């Protein structure tokens, strides 16, 4: 399902850097109910 | 975003010394034995979780500084007077 137009590639290499140490980024949402990370679906 | 990050690292630097920060205010529980930090509002939860994992080192620093300044109220000849002054050397 469409959400919106693309972000940048340099925003991607920093968002993967935050999820490795355990910190949510703008695209990552930690869900305590599953103890897992969640990216946006579309 | 990076200017607001260099905003943060100075506000982090203010609470390492035991000093009231710029955008982080300190609410005393009974007189800052345990510090309830009030950090400013977020426009990004990314940097909110970064400062959230830093503040336990100032929570633990607030307890020892409360106790070694309570040793001035312990002003007698006792082993607590020599223990906490050696803790001041670690501080």
């Amino acid at each position: 399902q469409p959400q919106l137009v693309l972000l940048e590639e340099t925003d991607l290499v920093k968002a993967v850097l935050n999820v490795l140490i355990g910190v949510v980024s703008s695209t990552f949402s930690y869900n305590q109910a599953l103890q897992s990370f969640a990216v946006k679906q579309g | 975003l990076p200017s607001q990050e260099t905003c943060l690292v100075e506000d982090l630097l203010y609470i390492l010394i035991g000093v009231d920060g710029r955008y982080i205010s300190v609410q005393p529980l009974v007189g800052r034995q345990s510090r309830s930090f009030s950090v400013e509002q977020n426009l990004d939860s990314s940097v909110k979780e970064l400062v959230n994992r830093i503040l336990p080192v100032a929570t633990n620093y607030s307890t020892v500084t409360r106790f070694v300044e309570e040793n001035s109220s312990f002003e007698y000849g006792q082993v607590n007077h020599a223990l906490g002054a050696a803790m001041r050397t670690l501080g």
